[PDB]
């Protein structure tokens, strides 16, 4: 039966227009199909239907930034002047037997403005501590580009050892976020003057630093 | 106007079946030229069909599925199930329910309102609530003038976890941060409020964690006070 390509990847800048397409498989390159944005997080949603001669038709508040066209067996969606929200993954569709989707394509926003880290440390709840644990919490937020490593260090020494750090992913503004914790013993958080969490985005570094002399 | 969503369980073991329910507003799950279709999408992977089906008993189902599933509507209750009998690994995703419209004006089909999705583990393991301790900021964070304060929401197994502040009422300065999935298999995650350092004592935080698979419902009082409590006592700067 029918099966649509689409490449995975594609990318470009903010303000310029970007086509993504879809392949129709041998034998069904008269067939129409529908577009489908899906942002993160998200349940998908339809944009348009497009003929095989091009003729598209929008779904009802879709911007009319979003156009579609057609060249053979390759179906196009057009993103006319593109915007930080178009970041997303976007599925062509089709029916023959049954409904058929392509595999998607992920598209990547580029152009926002660089941002450094900001860093929030936490101590160990003294709830914790009494339940006989102790884990320290560095909130890692609104930075561009997506890419950190995070140190930690008891007094000026690396701790390697419980240590465990998100992958980041962009938040509800568009901006990378990630959370490192640090898992001592209560004895470990209270045998050190100090713990510290540092940051290192685009060559530069952030560091904060907690100590149990600090809290009572 | 329309719109749809799911529910069903966000933990189930291999073997069991599956169960689904998507529920309509706006639309009637008797009346039109729809179909009502179910979608799934495991994490990180693309959307996959899995079937359809109309109140009159028109069905149509993925080949690969058609075996294992069962659809069924009910006009009463203006919803529509799916049902997946002898679930694997495999058959972990998020679940979406659709409307499939048949276009009179083209001659297409094609999906125009989605659901939100509902994310199934399909595992041996077992669920786990997790602990939610506050998150006291140090008296130094603090000094500028606005503080965080939080709660750690620890040790817990699936996903997700919903938080919300005082019920929902507190959201501006809200961060809830993606979890950390740890070595041990379990998952943590931290949401934050930015308060201001000023009074704070004519202010309550409550941090409201709800883990649906563990029946896990905790209203979790946050105070507002750096991680030392003793300042208003001793005046100590710490
Ligand atoms: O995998 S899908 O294209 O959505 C469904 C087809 O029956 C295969």
């Amino acid at each position: 039966q029918v099966e649509l390509t689409q490449s995975p990847s594609a990318s470009a800048s903010l303000g310029t227009s970007v086509k993504l397409t879809c392949t129709l498989s041998s034998g069904h390159s008269t067939y129409a199909i529908a577009w489908h944005q899906q942002r993160p997080g998200k349940g998908p949603r339809y944009l348009m239907n497009l003929s095989s001669g091009g003729r598209h038709t929008r779904g009802d508040g879709i911007p009319d930034r979003f156009s579609g066209s057609s060249s053979g067996a390759d179906r196009y969606l057009i993103i006319s002047s593109l915007q930080s929200e178009d970041e997303a993954d976007y599925y062509c569709q089709t029916w023959d037997a049954g409904m058929v989707f392509g595999g998607g394509t992920k598209l990547t926003v580029l152009g926002q403005s660089k941002a450094a880290p900001s860093v929030t440390l936490f101590p160990p709840s003294s709830e914790e501590l009494q339940a006989n644990k102790a884990t320290l919490v560095c909130l890692i937020s609104d930075f561009y580009p997506g890419a950190v490593t995070v140190a930690w260090k008891a007094d000026s020494s690396p701790v390697k050892a419980g240590v465990e750090t998100t992958t980041p992913s962009k938040q509800s503004n568009n901006k990378y976020a990630a959370s490192s914790y640090l898992s001592l013993t209560p004895e470990q958080w209270k045998s050190h003057r100090s713990y510290s969490c540092q940051v290192t985005h685009e060559g530069s570094t952030v560091e904060k630093t907690v100590a149990p002399t600090e809290c009572s | 106007q329309v719109q749809l969503q799911e529910s069903g369980p966000g933990l189930v073991k291999p073997s069991e079946t599956l169960s689904l329910t998507c529920t309509v507003s706006g639309g009637s799950v008797n009346t039109g030229s729809y179909y009502w279709s179910w979608i799934r999408q495991p994490p990180g992977k693309g959307l996959e069909w899995i079937a359809y089906s109309s109140v009159s008993g028109t069905s149509n189902y993925n080949p690969s599925l058609k075996s294992r599933v069962t659809l069924t509507v009910d006009t009463s209750k203006n919803q529509f199930s799916l049902s997946v009998r002898s679930v694997t690994a495999a058959d972990t995703a998020v679940y979406f329910c659709a409307r499939l419209n048949y276009d009179i004006l083209t001659g297409y089909y094609f999906f125009d309102f989605w659901g939100q999705g509902t994310l199934v583990i399909v595992s041996s393991a077992s669920t786990k609530g997790p602990s939610v301790f506050p998150l006291a900021p140090s008296s130094k964070s603090a000094s500028g003038g606005t503080a965080a304060l939080g709660c750690l929401v620890k040790d817990y197994f699936p996903e997700p976890v919903t938080v919300s502040w005082n019920s929902g009422a507190l959201t501006s300065g809200v961060h809830t941060f993606p979890a950390v999935l740890q070595s041990s298999g379990l998952y943590s995650l931290s949401s934050v409020v930015t308060v201001p350092s000023s009074s704070s004592g004519t202010q309550t935080y409550i941090c409201n964690v709800n883990h649906k698979p563990s029946n896990t419902k905790v209203d979790k009082r946050v105070e507002p006070k750096s991680c030392d409590k003793t300042h208003h006592h001793h005046h100590h700067h710490h």
